[PDB]
């Protein structure tokens, strides 16, 4: 198969709900070495989404049958043995998409936009190795995870609107990244009602292929200001 | 819950 | 791994919503040659109901963009070519659970809830095959989905009240066999509509540790109803 | 659509 029939191979698979097959396809798309397309770029973005949210999923739920039966000893040694499981595969999953990015995405980013995008991924998939890190690598990936992030919150505040999807995206995890990582409230409300406030200031950039986007996330970010007030 | 790009 | 924590790894793998594990684990336990427990046999029961659902839904999505792209030659060979893999996939999946029912499920059943519950399996996973079936094969397999329904049909209506969830689920399934398959409504309705009102008659003989099933297929019996003559 | 079994 070439790129031309993966791409559909692809847009295929996602209407069949059919991830790890969705996944695959891009990542030989990926793996042929030519910059990813807006359309391409966001089948794999989506892909690896659906491939890594079940795990994280599936991890969270056993996660936490860990801990309810804390006292039924037989159980939680069940538990543990399986959360371990799920939490290898989860880590092979992240392992893949960050070493996509090594190779390809990220130095092959010609655009700004390119350039936000897979480093928002990197800091993402580094974030997800830091709900399951793991004791002394710990800190060295929620590092990795920091500066991805840091980088291109700087390049999306140079090159793009506020009101850019992308842009107003990187904020909304960025901030989840402070909240739920680096445990510091107060630096993820400022953040994520900044992305927010500046783009309320401005709504009339919206360029019209993403106003409903942009307007997610930005409901999106007020929800959690929402939540972590409460 | 929270909410990022990657829910739900 | 022996049997008792073979069934407590496949009750974490339902919760983890994983069920090629929880499969796998049951396809364990029934291998190792004793008769299944009313737990046991529904760990089982829903592993595979799971696994063989999402391809069935997988298939039935491409399937129906197979159709949709008359006159797309290129996107229609793309289909066709996916809508076979995922076909080849279900039907491992139902070999399998039959070729279990074969050796072990069935001939071991020491009491008729076990036999009508196992037959039914296997009416319903060759029914499986009949909605992907084949041309020549088609006859063959429809034939084999009858008669274990009838012989289960027959062996409910014996030993079984009509309130049993078993003899009712039956009806259900047996019902849409003689709708969807043997393509004859006036027939399915017929046998959806003696199972209902069989059941309604007689309210009083439900066991208190399933009034909720009988009643929920009794509800799904009626609306199979309400649509097939709608 | 049906119910069956095998549903939802």
């Amino acid at each position: 198969m070439d790129k031309n029939e993966l791409v559909q191979k692809a847009k295929l698979a996602e209407q069949a709900e059919r991830y790890d097959d969705m996944a695959a396809c891009m990542k030989s798309v990926t793996e042929q070495g030519a910059e990813l397309s807006n359309e391409e770029r966001n089948l794999l973005s989506v892909a690896y989404k659906n491939v890594v949210g079940a795990r994280r999923s599936s991890w969270r739920v056993v996660s936490s049958i860990e801990q309810k039966t804390e006292g039924a000893e037989k159980k939680q040694q069940m538990a543990r043995e399986y959360r371990e499981k799920i939490e290898t595969e989860l880590r092979d999953i992240c392992n893949d998409v960050l070493s996509l990015l090594e190779k390809f995405l990220i130095p092959n980013a010609s655009q700004a936009e390119s350039k936000v995008f897979y480093l928002k991924m990197k800091g993402d998939y580094y974030r997800y190795l830091a709900e399951v890190a793991a004791g002394d690598d710990k800190k060295g990936i929620v590092d990795q995870s920091q500066q991805a992030y840091q980088e291109a919150f700087e390049i999306s505040k140079k090159e793009m609107q506020p009101t850019h999807p992308i842009r107003l995206g990187l904020a909304l995890n960025f901030s989840v990244f402070y909240y739920e990582i680096l445990n510091s409230p107060e630096k993820a409300c400022s953040l994520a009602k900044t992305a927010f406030d500046e783009a309320i200031a401005e709504l009339d950039t919206l360029s019209e292929e993403s106003y409903k986007d942009s307007t997610l996330i930005m409901q999106l970010l007020r929800d959690n200001l929402t939540l972590w007030t409460s | 819950a929270r909410k990022s790009t990657g829910g739900k």
